[PDB]
């Protein structure tokens, strides 16, 4: 069972785009399935939540109307059409499969958001990227003025694990992040697509 | 199986006769009293009419009396009611009550389905009575000193389109298989019913009946319609490896009580990992310490022997039937309580790739600390810094169960050489002499 | 279940009254019956106990001989005869029943004081009665001058309710107790039997 | 089953005879070697006789030689003790044991229910022995090297009233329904019982039984009677809502030790509640949190996920053995910490019917403060009152969970004119900075 | 179950003697036996294992050589020959059963050291023993000036046996013990075999 997210990334204020969930590992026509919402460095704020097309769907009180959930069970794929984003929805939603149909023996996460995929990330923001800048520093090094979270920092490409630290990146004056991983450092931005070995 | 079924209710009209049937199995039907009792569509019962277990004394109501004849064969163990004359004030369902005692202790414990016949109470029991869940609620019948002051009064409660049931008897006891929840009372000539405590399944008509002496029939009571009207979680909760720690959110009849709670774990950079799913069942591959239970409007979950794996926050989430929203708990912050460990510290002067990107971001560190309040000030020569150093702590160490500090200054290019050194004090239990590292330039 | 009782009220110093508790919505020869008396502002002293009359009676050390108990199953009620009041005997006197015959399955309050009354008032003072008198003041009435304690003080006769703090009368040098109530007001003083509107 | 019925014991005359027999079902009787043993009323086991599997072999207690014959018959599987020339010393209750093992190593497992039959010990068992509840006795028998020091050691708890039980045999094992708590040991010719912790079900006459190679008998102990040897309540408990309270409180043996014990819970201006009713049930109506536990003297009631609505007084009571009467607690007041609040301050200058009653009593007041710790004083232009006015607060609020004070200064009619200013000064923690309206005449 | 040792007492240093440890209550042959070194207030330090006499006997990697572990089953007995004693082995032995045997329903200490002997006391020292000299005082007698330890000191001979403090015995300049008894006074030194009432 792995439920993998797709279209996160950066949105224009007010924008339009569509997180696409391929579910695989289950019959999907069985499970209602949920888009879960948490802002970087807090709590679950549920999005949305289907069983079927033809049924009723219910939306976060924020989130009613400028929100759509779709199902595609041909596909195995569920669908988050937001548009008009406000500010405050920059966070990472995950696509969380909520089983409603319980078996007679087989006993299984009735109604629990049993499991949920990797998540991707939504930047709302106007503010254009920017390639990560890496600075070698208990061996270290920063990576700084990179947009937006998140980065993918490593030791030696994670041949060297044990010991490596990494520190939630922070929103500076510039409004540019940073974080530094400590014991070559390998530096991967995919929303600027840039990997750098420092 | 004391079931009594019956038959024999149609398409008539008025002015007719029509038989009714019901046989009764499962007891002695030749030895308990019987009665036929009627319900308007959308009105309340009306007894029509009784017969003793011998069938020698037969009671009818005024209303339909001298019309209506009931009788009773005990060797087929049947009970016919024989309609003469109807009316069209007769179009109703009809049920036979067994009596499970004498007159005048008249009570009705099983009713017949119902037979769908188509062609004033004395009892003044309120037309109906509204409450809320959780609300003790007094229902009260009234009557004159022959129908509640010498007679037993009995309570039912019918839901809406099935069979009466019995609630109350003899003025205070229930049936075995009545909740405790109500309870009978009866003063002078007024009785009443309490309910304390109110559920979803209270919704229904509540009826009190008692025998007449002197009206002889056993009047039944009119309607009384009984009508029912954030997971706040702590926001950190600890405790030392190998006790028991208790989360326990509160949310609302709606958020939680009547709806299934389940516990998340999330570990910091992890999605999160469901460990509770019903109310108190545990999905497997969990381990078993990880115990939980909803008492009420309030869910528990229980960590037993925490260690370093424990260390996350606990979410609870329940359905809201109002809201219409799986909403979650504020998430409890689990850390575990470690011996007090020495920070060790350290800094860095900026690299010359600082000078030739025009910033300079001095960073000072605390590793291996405990617990998470700790505090570092840039004393530059003995000057404090004011509002531009930034710091974050690390998660608990997944496996030390341990805190990492760093504070990064990040002053101008020109404002690093402009001083000569620059030191970060530390602030912490496990050091109460402060150490510092004091690079120059 | 109910038990009300009946009696409380003025009493001279070193008088004789009577309080009488009718007992309804239980069979009242099924369960020893017994008084129990709260001074204003303290805890509960144990008057006396019963469950027949032949049977003996127990009566707490500071009230033998100035105390009586009875009962009577055929109007199910029970009285207590106080004479030579002493001055300490000021209080709320609840009637309570004293369940003391357990059954099989039925598991209730055996020997647990189980359901106590709504309890009488006595006053043991030679100071005569003095009508309340309101004076309206958050809009607040203040009632003074009233004796004894205690007088029903309400907002609107109980229109308005929720904001309604009412604080406890006070032992003046008057000897004359106050209230008020803050949030017309009622304010009814059974012992003077007067119900005044302001 | 291995029971073994016995009968033929009634009331006879010195010198005659009687037939004593015992049928024995459930085990192949016709291979078990078996006895009769006897209990004078109130007097140790004496062992009569035994007869081996083949009924060839037979023993008997010189006390009770040439005069008694133990027979056997295997075909009905019955066995039978002929009493003849019977004497004083024989009244007593009789029973058949089922014998383990061969002699040497007698062990007597199972016995029959006893029969009474009216008409010195070789082991030199001490008469009696004293134990603790939780102690480690050891309760020594006593042979010579023909008894103890040759043959296995059997110890047998005899309940008063009842057929003896084997605990110990061949001087170290157990039976399959023994508690391990017993132990045998055996050194030379000394045997003894080693008892760690004792219960209410120790209270047993204890026996150690050993055949003998020369006396040719099975000698039985002597005795050794095993015997086992104002409700304090705190005055203010607290807690934040969501937390455990536990209220413990203590009398003594007479007031809560031997006697149930109830908590009641009494809101403010209401009358109190049983919320416990025994040691540790709780009557219906009341929410499963409040728990009740008795250990010893020392009564705890628990408050699990404290509310607006739990602040009450909290009383145990518990009936007196010795003073004869209802001992209750002091009372503890629960009270739920809450968030300091802000307390609202107003004043009121007193109505011209004061001035026409001939008292002025200004009043000012504190709404919504917490805790309930707070002081006013009367700056009447930068002076303070001298013990004048009087002041009570109200109890936490039921929903805001919250105080409210009020502050009544009674001055002469004469006194409100003289002076011009009248204010009140607060002091508590939600407000440093000190609030008041200074009114004016 | 019981296992009395012997043999201990005052050894001059490099000197060779033999613990003897008679154990009954038990089947000798079926458990393996073990010698226990604590010196006097430290921790217990293991000596020496051993199962049967043709096979491996297992020694502290402090002992091995200098001491010998044997059986005798006959006796039920098992010896300990050290021999070229040096000084930190001033201790008590406790001759503990090892059960290696655990049966099918019977469960018992297989692998723990069940039951430990009362222990002997062993001192490696050249010094020459000494009588010990009471010295009387909560009533109280010093016992001071004995070698070696331990002595038995007691109250009226056991008679008085609630509040009887003893306290652990000193090593002073002169290399001699003292303690005192505090509530006549039982002093009985073994080494010495002196028998003292004071």
């Amino acid at each position: 069972v792995q439920l993998l997210e797709s279209g996160g990334g950066l949105v224009q204020p007010g924008g339009s785009l569509r997180l696409s969930c391929a579910a695989s590992g289950f019959t999907f026509s069985d499970y209602a399935m949920s888009w879960v919402r948490q802002a970087p460095g807090k709590g679950l704020e549920w999005v949305s939540w289907i069983y079927s097309g033809s049924g009723n769907k219910y939306y976060a009180d924020s989130v009613k109307g400028r929100f759509t959930i779709s199902r595609d069970n041909s596909k195995n794929t569920l669908y988050l059409q937001m548009n008009s984003l406000r500010a405050e929805d920059t966070a990472v939603y995950y696509c969380a499969r909520f089983p409603i149909a319980r078996t007679s023996n087989s006993q299984s996460s009735y109604d629990g958001m049993d499991v949920w995929g990797q998540g991707t990330l939504v930047t709302v923001s106007s503010a254009s990227t920017k390639g990560p800048s890496v600075f070698p520093l208990a061996l270290g090094c920063l990576v700084k003025d990179y947009f937006p979270e998140p980065v993918t920092v490593s030791w030696n490409s994670g041949a060297l694990t044990s010991g490596v630290h990494t520190f939630p990146a922070v929103l500076q004056s510039s409004g540019l992040y940073s974080l530094s991983s400590v014991v070559t450092c390998n530096v991967d931005h995919k929303p600027s697509n840039t990997k750098v070995d420092k | 199986e004391v079931q009594v079924l019956e038959s024999g209710g149609g398409l008539v009209q008025p002015g007719g006769s029509l038989r009714l049937s019901c046989a009764a199995s499962g007891f002695t039907f030749s030895s308990y009293d019987m009665s036929w009792v009627r319900q308007a569509p959308g009105k309340g019962l009306e007894w029509v009419s009784g017969i003793s277990y011998s069938g020698g004394s037969t009671y009818y109501a005024d209303s339909v009396k001298g019309r209506f004849t009931i009788s009773r064969d005990n060797s087929k163990n049947t009970l016919y009611l024989q309609m003469n004359s109807l009316r069209a004030e007769d179009t109703a369902v009809y049920y036979c009550a067994r009596d499970v005692n004498f007159v005048p202790l008249v009570t009705f414990d099983y009713w017949g389905q119902g037979t769908l016949v188509t062609v004033q109470s004395v009892l003044t029991q309120p037309p109906s009575a509204s409450g809320t869940p959780g609300q003790r609620v007094t229902l009260s019948c009234t009557g004159s000193s022959s129908n509640i002051g010498s007679n037993s009064v009995t309570w039912y409660q019918q839901l809406p389109g099935t069979a009466p049931k019995l609630l109350i008897y003899d003025d205070n006891q229930r049936p075995s298989g009545v909740p405790d929840r109500f309870s009978g009372s009866k003063s002078g000539t007024s009785a009443s019913l309490a309910i304390s405590g109110l559920r979803s399944e209270d919704e229904a008509d509540y009826y009190c009946g008692t025998w007449d002496y002197s009206l002889s029939a056993y009047v039944f009571g009119g309607g009384t319609k009984l009508t029912v009207l954030v997971l706040t979680q702590p926001p950190s909760a600890s405790g030392t490896p190998g006790q028991r720690v208790t989360i326990s959110c509160s949310g609302s009849s709606s958020n939680i009580g009547s709806n299934a709670v389940s516990w998340y774990q999330q570990l910091p950079g992890t999605a999160p990992k469901l460990l509770i799913y019903a109310d108190n069942k545990r999905p497997s591959g969990v381990p078993d310490r990880f115990s939980g239970s909803k008492s009420g409007t309030s869910a528990s979950l229980a960590i037993s022997g925490l260690r370093s794996e424990d260390e996350a926050d606990y979410y609870c989430g329940a359905w809201d039937s109002s809201l219409n929203a799986y909403v979650f708990g504020g998430g409890t912050k689990l850390t575990v309580l470690r011996t007090v460990a020495a920070p060790s510290v350290f800094i860095f002067p900026p690299s010359d790739e600082q000078l030739k990107s025009g910033t300079a971001s001095v960073v000072c560190l605390l590793n291996n600390f405990y617990p998470r309040e700790a505090k570092v000030q840039w004393k530059v020569d003995n000057a404090l810094q004011s509002g531009n150093s930034q710091e974050s702590v690390t998660e608990q160490d997944s496996k030390d169960s341990t805190y990492s500090l760093s504070s990064t200054l990040t002053l101008s290019k020109a404002d690093y050489e402009k001083h000569k050194v620059y030191a970060c004090e530390v602030t912490h239990q496990g050091l109460s002499s402060p150490v510092t590292k004091s690079f120059n330039r």
